[PDB]
RNA sequence: UGGAAGUCGGAAUCCGCUAAGGACUGUGUAACAACUCACCUGCCGAAUGUACUAGCCCUGAAAAUGGAUGGCGCUCAAGCGU
């Protein structure tokens, strides 16, 4: 994870970096081989948390492609 | 002076078929080396093929003979390149034989077949060739069998 | 005597009959006629 | 076998857990601090105790440094608490003393100084064979 | 003992004289035992037994279906390079439960 | 189970007023919730109902089929 | 002194059933929402810890009881390599250890999360998550558990060969009377049958000579072909010839009723003669009632001499 | 694992570290020497108190 | 009716034949009739009937039907208003019990001579009278049970002794060998499988089959034959004696 | 469904004398006399034909109809018992320790008594008292065989089962230890 | 494949005699053998089989003092439906 972009409940939660359901996070996508139209490596991409980490013990996310 | 008949399954042109015989032909008084040499001499025509060998035992000597089988006849009629067994394995018999050659194989198999007609014998030979996996006239032996049962191919009578 | 064998070995057991408490309520010919009528209607 | 001598009649147990007794053999130890008694039952707040002929687990507090880091099986051969035998005789020794043995009963030492108890001598044949006086 | 010694014992001596008969009788009583377990087991053991029997029934009926049919897609046609493929730039979860400040 | 010789604590059938009121309120709330999900439910529902038909064991099913066919022909002739 | 003390290795489903039955039945199961969060956290933390303790105890019992090949005698190590792919054995036990450590790590993480869980629902979800991850880890071990149970049974039925003792080692072709000799000199139950490869695994018996105990090892028969074409049954005998400092008895059938030629027996003896260095070798001509050395052809007698 | 050992096993050729009889003899000698060295190392390196 | 027997579904390739096999038999019999002059009816009662394949092979020019008796009778035609050819309803009165049809071009005398001099020794079935007394001797059990001399017989297989105990022979395993009593033979008498002049049951016939002792014969009895040219049925010797329907 | 009438028939041989009163069946034969109380099943007995006993149930359910088959088989087994008798041949086999069986007849109780000794070398002496009417003998024709004979099938089979259950190996592998007494043959005396 | 004969494995699974019989459902052998199942025929004698639907009944999870259809007690009810 690179940063927390938006926690929908409160901007203070985003500022604190809280990982909840529906939170947009920024992830390092260097391992997926995502590349632009000329060859630059795209290493930062938004994803959204789809689980409840406080109840499941893990952070599960879906890429926003 | 009593008659003993022993059937065995052996590879042609190989002496070691008598390895399992010496457990039983031993107390009968036969020489295993002589039996293996006779087996190799009888099956020298069937090099590299699994064939059935009949041994008739009279008075502590045995004479060898080769009982023809449909599978061995089909594999021989395939005319495979001459091959060594131990080095390369898992082979497939995907060459072709003619329906004519199937007919003389059935004619050889008439003493074993219980079919009323030579057409009935040819259909059993085609089923054996289908199990082997070869081709007949460039087509599938099941397809030739179905065409024969439909009647557009006329098998000669006897 | 009993000519066959029983699996459990109770050789004294009689030749039992089917448990059909609704026996005798229909003749055979009537059932055949009803079968033909049911088939035609179907 | 868990080292519980069988066939022993009931006698007064004079050596509880924490007692320091003498070492009667020449194994190099001179005293044995008892930490457990083999065959002791379960009872709330009751310390395990042993008598003459009882097998115990002990540690050496004075003696050779090689014996100071291990927990040794011991057999109690003399006790100072008076106890009664089957012939009505009440008796006691002038000191509490035991010997170091293996779990099967054979001694680590080769000789015993002073007498041994009748119960210990009867229950462990190596004590009888290595004893000079039996009382 | 070494190697296949129980098998060698069975070869040289056999089994108990009633072993086949008792095995047959137990297999015959298996149906009554299964019904008795279904009607008399209680609690978590009963729940696990019921779930396991449900799984066996599903597997069995699938086996029956396969043995019965041993001898026997998008709406619009698209080419092979357009298969397995799928404005509003919405996120997969546009709305969640709000979280209070005690939570 | 050794129930007969040594029974356990009995299961009371005497319900409490708290439990009765709570069960009634949960039942009413469930009824309202299923009505709401029925109004919001997107599953397809056929306007026509699949009619069960006529039983095979009815002995005059053939005569009833005769009557239906005759009335169909009569209606077709009238129309 | 054998490997019969290895505890039985259940499969994945039986392992999960055992562990979860211990968690269900050896711990209390009623916790109320009206209690304090400290009591709820203690309840669910105790559940997670007891589950991982059961898993770790069983995995350690599996690991510490199976033999370690790096500490065995070379005969025992290579015999286990002949019977079993040693790569497969080490991979199975390494996967067992990896699953044990992953279970411990998951339990530690979920106990740390239960320290901060704030409700009974969150505690219950965390406990279920930890137990489900443990069950997934155990379910991903379906094949090594069956393999190791089969390994345990065969190791329990394996004979006990002492690598450093007074030992005789009977070798040769099939059907030359090896098991007959072993039955005649020992009390071992080696099957004697006329067919080839009757003995498919090593047998051992014992005898007393001059009040000294000797062990005699009956081996599967050995055929005459290069070592790359040798199956595991014959490689047990090859390993016994290679790693056991023994007295080798090479049995030959002069009458050739074994189904093999005396020339081939001589070539096999000459081929395995390099293994006989620092070993005492005797050639036993068996079945002399049928045919004798005097009745043998003089060229074959000259070759044997 | 099913094809290696068991009732469904089809494995018939072991994985060897040697090809020739002389190589096998050398392997056995080296393994025995290493084994003796390891037991000497372990030997150089009543229950004990807690 | 919750308590019912669980019907086992067989996971095998071959299914039940049904009505289609009956129609196929009807078509085959009704097509075989206009090709052969003579139609014989033969009877094989209380018999194994596994040499009928050899009979079919030897009679290459003939056609043999061995289906259901009532289906063959319906195929030939029970009433004169149903018969395929004249006189066939006369022939249908011979079809009861275990019978068979033989359509042939040959001479009736030739067929009678073949089925008279044909004779093969076969295993007895339950119901036949035992022609002799069979007793397995005490000691080690061999394959034939004393029919051949014991020095020329292999010992019987060790897998058969639970079946022998089920069939009542008090055998036991002694060192991998099946024996009555002791290995040398003592403390017991020989086991009498059957006595002469006694109706054999299936247990005794199964024991005789396991010991390869044949106490019966394979005799096919020709009852009569219908001829197409004369349109009449000639009755043979067994036709008078056999019950008629 | 309540079936109006259901009936069964029991043929009776000429030697057999059957007396039924208040569902108490007494069967007399050449070998002896048997008595049974079938008062727990609602059956009407009759004589529908000379030498045939008729069992009937009126207005009974399917269970009441089905119980007539059990009654029929019980009375038939009583007839078979008083006519031909029942015989259970049992074999006792041993591996190392020979099993010693002694059969006596306790006269004050009037019943047979089977004493079993040296089973797996155990020093206990097992004792089974037989049901009255069951006669136990040691077969002289075969080796290590007991023969239990009687008129009551239930008594003979229960005595044989008691003999089989009293010699049961415990805490051992049944694959390896094969010893015991087993019921070999079940049949009729005549 | 050391051995593998329907039954350790992989892939195919055809034809003939048929009344019918799988390149085989299991037991079994080192491999065979042998037994058995699918299927067919002979005896018998008239109604059955499968899957669902609706009732009642059992299970469908329980802790901790001794107790609760309100209590006795109730079984062609003193239970259930009309
Ligand atoms: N005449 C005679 N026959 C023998 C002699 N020794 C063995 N035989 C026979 O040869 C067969 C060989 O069987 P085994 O004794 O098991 O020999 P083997 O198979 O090589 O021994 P294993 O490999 O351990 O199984 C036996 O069945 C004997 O009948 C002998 O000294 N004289
Ligand atoms: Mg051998």
């Amino acid at each position: 994870i690179l940063s927390v972009k938006k926690n929908p409940s409160n901007p203070l939660y985003t500022q604190l970096g809280v990982l909840t359901k529906g939170t947009i996070i920024e992830v390092n996508v260097s391992d997926l081989g995502i590349v632009t139209a000329s060859g630059k490596i795209a290493w930062g991409r938004y994803a959204q948390i789809t689980n409840n980490p406080e109840n499941d013990g893990c952070v599960n996310a879906v890429l926003l492609v | 002076n009593e008659i003993k008949i022993i059937h065995l399954r052996a590879t042609g042109g190989e002496v070691g078929a008598s390895s399992a015989l010496a457990p039983k032909i031993g107390p009968l008084g036969l020489s295993p080396k002589k039996v293996g040499e006779d087996i190799a001499k009888a099956t020298a025509d069937w090099k590299g093929l699994r064939v059935t060998v009949r041994l008739t035992i009279q008075n502590r000597q045995a004479q060898v003979s080769v009982v023809p089988t449909a599978s061995a006849l089909i594999i021989r009629a395939l005319k495979e390149p001459p091959r060594d067994r131990k080095k390369e394995k898992n082979i497939k018999h995907n060459k072709s034989v003619s329906l004519d050659e199937i007919i003389e194989i059935a004619r050889t198999m008439r003493f074993k077949s219980f079919s009323k007609d030579l057409k009935g014998g040819v259909k059993e030979i085609l089923g054996t060739a289908f199990s082997v996996g070869c081709q007949v006239d460039g087509k599938s032996p099941k397809a030739i069998s179905d065409a024969i049962e439909a009647g557009e191919i006329d098998i000669p009578d006897e | 005597k009993n000519l066959g064998m029983r699996k459990n070995g109770q050789v004294w057991l009689p030749a039992k009959k089917a448990f059909r408490p609704t026996k005798g309520l229909t003749s055979w010919e009537l059932r055949v006629k009803k079968r033909q009528e049911q088939a035609a209607m179907k | 076998k868990r080292g519980a001598p069988g066939g022993k009649l009931k006698m007064t147990l004079g050596l509880p857990v924490g007692a320091i007794m003498n070492c009667a053999d020449n194994s190099g130890a001179r005293n044995l601090y008892i930490i457990a008694v083999k065959g002791a039952g379960a009872r709330l707040n009751r310390l395990p105790a042993g008598g003459v002929g009882d097998m115990v687990m002990a540690t050496v507090k004075k003696g050779k440094p090689e014996l100071r880091k291990k927990v040794h099986p011991a057999v109690i051969v003399r006790q100072a608490k008076p106890w009664k035998r089957f012939d009505g005789v009440f008796l006691y020794f002038e000191d509490n003393a035991g010997v170091i043995v293996n779990p099967k009963g054979e001694m680590k030492g080769s000789a015993i100084t002073g007498p041994v108890g009748k119960e210990a001598a009867e229950l462990w044949p190596r004590i009888a064979s290595n004893a000079g006086v039996v009382m | 003992p070494q190697n296949e010694y129980i098998e060698r014992h069975r070869k040289l001596h056999g089994r108990r004289l009633d072993a086949e008969e008792r095995a047959r009788k137990k297999a015959a009583r298996e149906g009554h035992k299964n019904s008795e377990n279904a009607q008399n087991l209680r609690g978590l053991r009963a729940k696990l037994y019921a779930k396991q029997r449900h799984a066996q029934k599903i597997q069995m009926r699938k086996a029956i279906k396969q043995h019965e049919e041993r001898n026997v897609e998008p709406s619009d046609p698209i080419p092979s390079y357009l298969l397995d493929r799928a404005a509003r730039f919405s996120v997969p979860i546009p709305k969640v439960r709000g979280i209070s400040e005690e939570e | 189970a050794g129930t007969i010789n040594k029974p356990k604590k009995p299961t009371s059938k005497r319900k409490t007023t708290r439990l009765r009121a709570k069960i009634s309120k949960r039942a009413a709330e469930k009824k309202r919730k299923e009505r709401k999900l029925a109004r919001k439910n997107p599953e397809w529902r056929s306007k026509l109902k699949k009619d069960p038909g006529i039983p095979n064991l009815f002995p005059y099913k053939e005569r009833l089929l005769q009557q239906i066919e005759e009335e169909r022909i009569r209606r077709k002739e009238e129309l | 002194t054998g490997w019969k003390d290895i505890p039985p290795v259940p499969t994945a489903q039986e392992f999960i059933d055992i562990v979860l039955s211990r968690t269900q039945r050896r711990l209390p199961t009623q916790i109320r929402p009206g209690f304090k969060i400290s009591r709820i956290r203690a309840f669910y933390t105790r559940k997670v810890k007891f589950t991982q303790e059961t898993c770790s105890e069983k995995f350690g019992a599996i690991i510490s009881s199976f033999p370690v090949l790096s500490d065995q005698h070379p005969f025992h190590r290579d015999l286990m390599n002949i019977l079993y792919d040693a790569d497969h054995f080490k991979v199975a036990l390494g996967q067992i250890s990896t699953a044990k450590n992953l279970i411990e790590t998951i339990s530690r993480d979920y106990v740390r999360l239960l320290k901060y869980a704030q409700s009974l629902y969150q505690c219950k979800q965390l406990k279920r998550a930890a137990l489900g991850r443990m069950a997934t880890l155990i379910k991903r071990l379906k094949d090594p558990l069956i393999y190791l149970d089969q390994v345990r049974q065969h190791l329990a039925r394996l004979p006990d060969i002492n690598p450093t003792t007074r030992t005789l080692l009977v070798a040769g072709f099939p059907n030359v009377g090896k098991s007959s000799f072993v039955r005649s000199v020992t009390r071992a139950d080696t099957p004697v049958e006329p067919y080839a490869f009757t003995t498919k695994s090593l047998f051992v018996g014992h005898l007393d000579y001059k009040y000294l105990r000797y062990q005699v090892i009956d081996t599967p028969g050995i055929l005459d072909h290069p070592l790359e074409e040798m199956n595991t049954i014959e490689m047990q005998s090859v390993t016994a010839l290679a790693h056991l400092r023994a007295a080798v008895l090479y049995f030959m059938d002069i009458s050739e009723q074994c189904g093999f030629s005396l020339k081939a027996q001589i070539n096999l003896f000459k081929s395995i003669k390099p293994l006989f260095a620092n070993k005492m070798v005797f050639i036993v001509l068996n079945k002399m009632d049928i045919k004798k050395f005097e009745e043998l052809d003089p060229e074959m007698q000259q070759e044997i001499n | 694992f099913s094809e290696t050992f068991g009732p469904k096993a089809q494995r018939k050729r072991p994985k060897l570290s040697f090809n020739t009889v002389d190589e096998l003899a050398g392997y056995s000698e080296q393994s025995l020497d290493s084994y003796h060295a390891r037991l000497e190392e372990k030997k150089l390196l009543s229950v004990a108190t807690a | 009716p919750k308590s019912k027997r669980a019907r086992v579904y067989h996971l095998t390739q071959v299914n039940k034949k049904g009505r289609e096999a009956k129609e196929r038999l009807f078509s085959n019999i009704r097509e075989t009739i206009p090709k052969y002059q003579h139609c014989f009816v033969f009877s094989v009662d209380n018999m194994r009937n596994n040499y009928l394949k050899d009979v079919r092979h030897e009679l290459n020019d003939c056609r043999i039907f061995f289906g259901k008796t009532k289906l063959m009778a319906r195929a030939l035609g029970t009433t004169p208003e149903e018969e395929q050819a004249d006189g066939l309803h006369r022939l249908t009165r011979y079809l009861t019990g275990t019978v068979g049809l033989l359509f042939t071009n040959r001479d009736p005398a030739d067929i009678e001579s073949y089925f008279s001099n044909l004779s093969q020794v076969d295993f007895a079935r339950a119901g036949t009278v035992a022609p002799r007394t069979v007793t397995v001797p005490p000691g080690i059990v061999y394959s034939t049970g004393g029919e051949v001399p014991p020095e020329h017989d292999v010992p019987v297989s060790h897998t058969l002794e639970p079946e022998l105990r089920r069939l009542g022979m008090p055998v036991r395993m002694i060192k991998g060998k099946v024996c009555l009593g002791d290995e040398k033979g003592e403390a017991s008498e020989g086991y009498t499988i059957c006595k002469e002049g006694e109706v054999l049951d299936s247990r005794q016939t199964r024991l005789l089959k396991l010991f390869s002792i044949c106490l019966s014969e394979f005799k096919v009895s020709l009852l009569g034959y219908w001829s197409s040219a004369s349109g009449e049925v000639t009755e043979l010797e067994a036709g008078k004696t056999r019950p008629k329907r | 469904m309540r079936y109006i009438h259901s009936e069964e028939t029991i043929p009776v041989p000429e030697n057999v004398k059957v007396s039924i009163k208040s569902r108490l069946v007494t069967v007399e034969g050449p070998r002896g006399k048997l008595q049974k109380d079938l008062s727990h099943i609602a059956v009407n007995f009759s004589v529908v034909k000379k030498g045939v006993i008729g069992l009937e149930i009126h207005h009974g359910s399917r269970k009441d109809v089905a119980a007539l088959r059990t009654v029929r088989t019980i009375i038939n087994n009583m007839i078979i018992g008083v006519t031909k008798g029942f015989k259970y041949k049992m074999r006792y086999v041993y591996a190392h320790f020979p099993i010693n069986v002694n059969v006596e007849k306790n006269a004050e109780t009037g019943c047979y008594e089977v004493e079993i000794r040296n089973f797996i070398g155990e020093k206990i002496v097992r004792k089974v008292v037989m049901a009255p009417g069951v006669e136990v003998e040691i077969s002289k024709a075969q080796k290590d065989e007991l023969i239990l004979s009687g008129n009551s099938l239930e008594a003979v089979s229960q005595s044989a089962a008691d003999i089989q259950q009293i010699c049961k190996v415990r805490n051992k592998d049944i694959r390896k230890f094969l010893d015991g007494i087993y019921v070999s043959e079940k049949g009729n005396i005549v």
